RNA sequence: AGGAGUGGAGCCUGCGGCUUAAUUUGACUCAACACGGGAAACCUCACCCGGCCCGGACACGGACAGGAUUGACAGAUUGAUA
RNA sequence: CAGCCACCCGAGAUUGAGCAAUAACAGGUCUGUGAUGCCCUUAGAUGUCCGGGGCUGCACGCGCGCUACACUGACUGGCUCAGCGUGUGCCUACCCUACGCCGGCAGGCGCGGGUAACCCGUUGAACCCCAUUCGUGAUGGGGAUCGGGGAUUGCAAUUAUUCCCCAUGAACGAGGAAUUCCCAGUAAGUGCGGGUCAUAAGCUUGCGUUGAUUAAGUCCCUGCCCUUUGUACACACCGCCCGU
């Protein structure tokens, strides 16, 4: 069904928390700063600021595709 | 939306609280369109933040 | 641990289809979600993917309640000897570019 | 056996079958708009979550 | 703080260690000198218990093992 | 001096009297409990009562059994059963008379030693 | 200057002492004592009396096509369809 | 001059909070944490489930409180006004309830609305207001204790979860030394919501409602700041230090 609108946003506020948590945790040693999550139709961008951006990405993508593997799987969005 | 919380991480000491606060605002527009010039109007690229919920009545 | 070499050889395949493995921290949840309809415990995927780490075939982070492990080249060679796959098959993380 | 025995118990409404979503702790729960977090999980996550001190 | 000192309960509960068997000859009974192998155990009558599976024989009843059915002498 | 009788009605037909006719005359609780229904275990109980109280020679009180439970004291049945009740550490043995029925095994278990009080010391009166 | 008090009563609660198998314990001036969001039937749970489980990764040796895993019955539980 | 007092006009001539320096405490927290270093333990375990105890146990001492000692009140009817807000959940079982019927009651059974300025709700709160009976006494004040019944939530209610009924009907007649908090929509009465919550507020955190006496000052008590002054202190008076 649907949630009420109090809840609905403790909730987006609850994954924002949770997913900055995460990121800190995997790529403090590639300068993560923070993240911002972009909400489109049908689609969620996640920027990820961070000083090293081809760390972040590793070679040919590998590591963000991996994260982005990561979110799909932890946060249940459609894949 | 309140949540008032004990300070400490423990039961030690003068019993000072936070009062933390969130805020949701509410609008609403009510229009006479075709769905298809709704659809133009709703995707302007909105700033951050905002949730829309276009409905049909 | 003891588990069934069915529910293991399971795990394998997800772990070499998408390269990566969330899971929440319960021993007590009976039924992983994704590996679902295959009837395999929460607490087998734990222990396998623990037993993999501690070989060295995955990279294991923790955040709120939930592992997420990587596998790594020498993960993605003993799994493709394990389950015996073709050399030309390889996970999702590797695709795309 | 050991199978109907082990986590056998009741856990359906009390304290034990409650934790915080981050540290898996039992004690000083907030279930209220369900952020089910305790209150030191609260306030370290508070600026994160939007709940901001105004008053 | 102190020590357990739980000798009053008990001296220690043995575990149980499981009597080794030599193999599955007292199963099948071949041994007719026409090649006819009898078998010495019933098997058991479930969808997932085929021809493969037997039932042991205490001094009553038969008893499974794989899913647990029992039917007695009587 | 008179024989024992529980609402009204005597020994004999509280043994011959169903579950159902039980809940009229127990009490509000020991109704609900029977209503909600006695779950596994306490049948178990019940079982081991019934072949104990048969098992025992002429004349002869039952052997003890002994249990976790905070039991019914369900109808005569368990009267004249002798019953071990766990109090925390120790099974202390006790008889169903007819006068515990509709009461709880605990009732007859005590749980702690009454507190017989000692000189004060230390800081008692800071 | 005064107001409402309370210290007196009964009860509710927290602390010490006493008691106990155990009465889990942190914190004793303001800056401990309806505080630990601490309203404990189980859970919680730390404490006490009993009883199952390994959820003892991995590396090295033994054993191994039978290494090892469940288990219905009766005993037994010095509680249980452990 | 910086400003202070009074008055006019004015909605208001000092609304209340939040945040808050340098520096320090052997202040509290390893029992909030997948925060932690060192120890300890690690398979008849200090890991973890599962029964049962405990955490409440009662000669006594000490804090925060609730209800009172009545007539400026209890009882019984009648009348009429709020605000803050919370409602159906990742796991996760557990929501707020109108209306109809049944039952003194607590409850029960059917039917709908509501993911909420949409339904509960026009939130028909309590005190207060109006009338009634009581009649100065432990009284119809006051409700401890205790008995017997009935329900509800729960897997179990006994050491009595909570609620209902009928009984029982203790101290208490305004409180010694000694102390707390308070300057205006304030103190104090009075209910109501949030948290806790399967079941649940004598707690706490908020909200309205009725609404004052007194003060516009001072270092007398208690602190705490300075400033000058003395020191043989500097781990700093819990210091230093002398002799038998
Ligand atoms: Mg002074
Ligand atoms: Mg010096
Ligand atoms: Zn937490
Ligand atoms: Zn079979």
């Amino acid at each position: 069904v649907q949630i009420s609108k109090k809840r609905k946003f403790v909730a987006d506020g609850i994954f924002k928390a949770e997913l900055n948590e995460f990121l800190t945790r995997e790529l403090a040693e590639d300068g993560y700063s923070g993240v911002e999550v972009r909400v489109t139709p049908t689609r969620t961008e996640i920027i990820i600021l961070a000083t090293r951006t081809q760390n972040v990405l590793g070679e040919k993508g590998r590591r963000i595709r991996e994260l982005t593997a990561v979110v799909q799987k932890r946060f249940g969005f459609p894949e | 939306l309140r949540i008032t919380t004990r300070k400490t991480p423990c039961g030690e000491g003068s019993k000072t609280w936070d009062r933390f606060q969130m805020r949701i605002h509410k609008r609403l527009i009510d229009l006479h369109s075709p769905s298809e010039i709704v659809k133009q109007i709703t995707s302007i690229s909105i700033e951050p933040g905002v949730e829309v919920e276009v409905t049909i009545a | 641990m003891l588990m069934p070499k069915k529910n293991r050889i399971a795990i394998y395949e997800l772990l070499f289809k998408e390269g990566v493995m969330v899971a929440k921290k319960d021993v007590h949840m009976p039924k992983h979600p994704e590996l679902a309809d295959k009837n395999v415990p929460n607490l087998h995927v734990m222990k396998a993917m623990q037993s993999l780490k501690s070989r060295g075939y995955v990279k294991e982070q923790f955040a709120w309640r939930h592992f997420y492990w990587y596998l790594t080249n020498e993960g993605i060679q003993y799994l493709r000897d394990y389950l015996h796959l073709p050399p030309e098959i390889v996970p999702a993380t590797l695709r795309r570019s | 056996g050991h199978q109907q025995l082990y986590w056998s118990h009741p856990r359906k409404f009390g304290q034990g079958s409650r934790s915080c979503r981050v540290c898996s702790n039992r004690h000083g729960l907030i279930r209220k708009y369900g952020l089910n977090m305790c209150r030191q999980c609260f306030r370290q996550y508070a600026k994160d979550i939007g709940f901001i001190k105004l008053d | 703080k102190k020590r357990k000192k739980k000798s009053y309960t008990t001296p220690k509960k043995n575990k149980h260690k499981r009597k080794k068997v030599k193999l599955a000859v007292l199963k099948y009974y071949k041994v007719d000198e026409n090649g006819k192998i009898s078998r010495l155990r019933r098997e058991c009558p479930s969808d997932e218990c085929g021809a493969g599976v037997f039932m042991a024989s205490h001094f009553d009843r038969h008893y499974c093992g794989k899913c647990c059915l029992t039917y007695c002498f009587n | 001096f008179r024989k024992f009788t529980y609402r009204g009605v005597d020994l004999d037909q509280l043994l011959d009297m169903s579950y159902e006719q039980l809940m009229q005359l127990y009490s509000a609780r020991q109704r609900r409990r029977l209503n909600r229904g006695l779950r596994r275990k306490q049948h178990s109980l019940l079982k081991r009562l019934r072949k104990a109280k048969k098992e025992a020679p002429p004349m002869e009180k039952p052997e003890v059994v002994k249990t976790h439970l905070r039991d019914m004291i369900i109808l005569p049945e368990m009267v004249g059963s002798m019953v071990g009740v766990y109090n925390g550490k120790t099974f202390n043995q006790v008889e169903i008379k007819p006068e515990m029925i509709g009461h709880y095994l605990g009732e007859f278990s005590i749980t702690y030693k009454p507190v017989k009080h000692g000189r004060p010391g230390i800081g008692a009166t800071h």
